[PDB]
DNA sequence: GCCTTGACCCTCCCCTAAGGGGAGGGTTTAGATTGTGTGCAGTCTGACGCGGCG
């Protein structure tokens, strides 16, 4: 939601807000068994102990 | 006092440039104000000399009759339309045919001081006003580089004293009055010199013409040119503290380029070459700021060394700005579709055929480095999976080598003549290869019966008997 | 006790927050731009560092 | 075996000729090394006397 | 230019190319082993540059040099084993092959 | 057989008229904008050279 305040009110209330849906990236989803699919292979995410 | 504490270099040159302050929207009109006096004084030193003169005048002619346009001559006038120089150009070529003849000598310099101050009014274009000093600088610096060759040979001559070599030098400027007074002396220093008193004619009777070609005295024409060094170092200075006073516009343009194949210094040195160059172009009589015209040319100059050499195989401005253009339609239709789109696709949002944007898709990638670890490990590299490909196989060169003992054996089966002519008809064991006429002529004989030769020699080896070994070099 | 783990739900995370401070710093910068009136929030999300 | 490439190929023609006799030459790694030293500002040279 | 998969092959018996189908890629349930081609490819050459020993060679047998070199597919040495699956992947734009 | 001879033949390169198309290069662009911006690191142990105190 881009939302515009206007110039001068001690409030700065809204002019008016833009909303919309954007597409930021796509998530590589986890199969059913603890698996990601990236570039075709099936990879782990292995736990770090830190 | 920070000084020996750091390496970085981007902090030295934030360091040493945050000690110059910004300037006002009246110090930034002054300093204009100084580089265009500082000009101005240069070209009021000009006008002394005439000849520039004649040929502005000359260019003037030239554009009356339009073998040029004024508007390469001159930018406009202080107190561009083509009615108001002809009236300028009137009152100027009345006042330079009025300062021609009158001579004498405290009455001439009534006319060319106030031919100077009309002269003034002009302000030309850089080219012409470059030309006109250039100029200038050549004709001084020959009759100067005789001047000091006038004392080159009396140091080749001798022990070299002129402390007082330059009494009666000054003002003479005909003959060699002031040369019969070191001999005056009679130290041994004197002498030697003398004897190339004939030698040395040439240069100060070359004088003979020059000063028949400019008409001033020669400290005169000295004098004028180092007036014009003082206010070319009046207007250098103050274009120094004009580029000095905005390094920090540089840096807050340049921080917006930082990722893209230069580093940040980089960045920063080309765009202050842009903001030199917008030194050089800006006028403060339109009464913008110098932000205003100074942002275009440092973003132009960081750009273009953007588009010059932040690649190792270097694009074109053109196909730089092709796959900028890709890229940007690329996020749209990416935002606007959530997918990234295909060449087909992205040739119909474009104005462009399919086939040149899957090559400008083709052509931006960056090289990799063969330091590039492969297994992301540190012992093995991309450089060690990388073969010579133009490396020739050793069973190749060994086959080589047993085609040539073949061919050595068959062409000895052979008779003299045609075995010559079919190591001369191909390269075999000489440079180069032969045509018929070249064979022939070796043999003064016609092209026609070196081709019998060769043909009939060639079926001579397609015989089984002749034929066996080289055939194994053949496959399917 | 001492020692914790960090999982991939957790490491993706961290490195979707890296993304979405690269894309905020530009539309921070874009914000400051005086085109404010005509366009969009997916005109001033850029996708590809995310 | 490795680098000398001139010797080696006359290796391999001298096994196929049934001669077992080596012409040995300098390894091609030690002219990297000497080009990559002299990249330095440095003058490395073969004595050749 | 374009390298082509086919299974016209130069310097390549018709023994070779015994399990290729007429798109020069193998048939699948093909028992193959070390060298066998699998999938028949040619890439554009020129300048070939002849030794004017084999320029004679072949100034006296007469046969053409290949504008073509032998690109294949071939089975690694020492493996032996049955084809199960073959997929091909084209570009929009080329045209597809009896085999895809 | 060796050697000419006149007629043919090949590829390769450049030319046609009136520009089209494109690549690759220059140039300016005037509301006002004036100090970057990241990390990352759980090494230890020698060993050398140096400011700074005595
Ligand atoms: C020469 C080497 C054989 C061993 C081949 C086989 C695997 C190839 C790499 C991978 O394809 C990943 C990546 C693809 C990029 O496109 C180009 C770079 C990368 C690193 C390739 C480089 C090179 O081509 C490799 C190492």
């Amino acid at each position: 939601r881009l939302v515009i305040y206007e110039r001068e009110a001690p409030e700065g209330t809204v002019k008016d807000i833009k909303e919309q849906e954007v597409y930021m990236g796509e998530i590589p989803l986890m199969t059913d068994n603890g698996t990601f699919v990236i570039n075709g292979t099936e990879r782990v995410i292995v736990s770090q102990l830190h | 006092s920070e000084i020996g504490r750091t390496t970085d270099p981007v902090r030295m040159y934030m360091r040493e440039m945050g000690t110059v302050e910004l300037l006002t929207r009246e110090g930034e009109i002054d300093i204009a104000k100084r580089i265009e006096d500082g000009i101005n004084q240069v070209q009021c030193s000009v006008a002394e000399y005439p000849e520039a003169i004649t040929y502005l005048l000359e260019q003037y002619d030239r554009v009356e009759a339009e073998e040029a346009r004024l508007s390469d001559l001159i930018t406009g006038f202080v107190d561009i339309d083509p009615e108001l120089a002809r009236e300028k150009f009137a009152e100027l070529r009345a006042q330079y045919v009025v300062t021609r003849d009158t001579i004498k000598h405290a009455t001439a310099q009534e006319e060319i001081l106030k031919l100077s101050e009309v002269f003034k009014q002009f302000r030309l274009v850089p080219k012409q006003f470059d030309y006109l000093v250039n100029s200038m600088r050549v004709m001084m610096d020959r009759v100067r580089t005789q001047e000091r060759l006038i004392m080159k040979l009396c140091v080749e001559q001798c022990k070299m004293p002129k402390k007082n070599f330059i009494t009666l030098f000054t003002g003479n400027e005909t003959s060699d009055t002031w040369f019969n007074a070191a001999i005056a002396m009679n130290k041994p220093w004197s002498e030697k010199l003398h004897d190339v008193s004939e030698e040395v004619h040439r240069a100060l009777q070359k004088l003979q013409q020059i000063e028949e070609e400019t008409g001033l005295t020669i400290e005169q024409v000295k004098d004028i040119n180092r007036r014009m060094s003082i206010g070319e170092a009046k207007a250098r200075r103050a274009k120094k503290e004009m580029v000095e006073a905005n390094l920090r516009l540089v840096i807050s343009i340049a921080k917006k380029y930082t990722n893209r194949g230069l580093q940040f210094l980089d960045l920063i040195q080309e765009g202050n070459i842009g903001l030199m160059k917008a030194v050089d172009k800006f006028e403060y009589r339109r009464g913008y700021k110098f932000s205003t015209y100074a942002t275009w040319w440092i973003r132009q100059a960081i750009t273009r060394s953007i588009a010059d050499q932040a690649r190792t195989i270097r694009i074109p401005v053109h196909m730089i700005e092709t796959i900028n253009k890709l890229n940007r339609i690329s996020r749209q239709m990416l935002q606007e579709m959530g997918r990234e789109p295909t060449p087909e696709e992205l040739a119909e949002r474009m104005l462009m055929p399919e086939d040149k944007i899957r090559k400008v898709l083709k052509i931006a990638k960056e090289p990799i480095s063969m330091e590039t670890p492969i297994g992301d490990d540190e012992d093995s590299h991309l450089g060690d999976f990388i073969e010579d490909t133009t490396l020739e196989l050793p069973l190749d060169s060994a086959t080589t080598e047993s085609l040539r003992a073949a061919t050595h054996d068959v062409l000895a089966g052979l008779t003299a003549r045609e075995a010559k002519v079919l190591r001369m008809r191909f390269g075999i064991d000489m440079n180069t290869d032969y045509t018929l006429e070249e064979v022939g002529k070796q043999f003064d004989v016609t092209r026609e019966r070196i081709r019998q030769i060769e043909a009939k020699a060639l079926r001579k080896l397609r015989h089984p008997s002749r034929s066996e070994v080289l055939r194994s070099f053949l496959d399917d | 006790g001492n020692r914790r783990i960090r999982s991939v739900g957790e490491m993706a995370e961290n490195q979707f927050r890296v993304g979405l401070v690269r894309v905020e710093r530009a539309v921070k910068e874009r914000l400051s731009l005086g085109d404010l009136d005509t366009l969009m929030p997916q005109d001033m999300i850029n996708a590809k560092p995310i | 075996k490795s680098d000398d490439v001139n010797g080696r190929t006359k290796m391999y023609k001298n096994i196929v000729d049934g001669n077992h006799q080596m012409e040995p030459g300098m390894p091609e790694s030690f002219n990297v090394l000497l080009k990559e030293i002299r990249s330095l500002g440095i003058n490395i040279e073969l004595e050749d006397e | 230019g374009p390298e082509e998969i086919t299974a016209d092959i130069p310097n390549v018996g018709e023994a070779a190319l015994s399990k290729l189908d007429e798109s020069g890629i193998v048939y699948i349930g093909a028992e193959v082993t070390g060298g066998d081609i699998l999938v028949g490819k040619v890439t554009p050459k020129g300048e070939t540059q002849l030794t004017p020993e084999e320029k004679l060679l072949r100034a006296i047998f007469g046969e053409k040099a290949s504008d073509v070199k032998d690109s294949s597919l071939r089975v690694p040495n020492g493996v032996s084993g049955t084809v199960i699956d073959v997929q091909v992947f084209t570009r929009d734009g080329v045209e597809k092959d009896k085999r895809a």
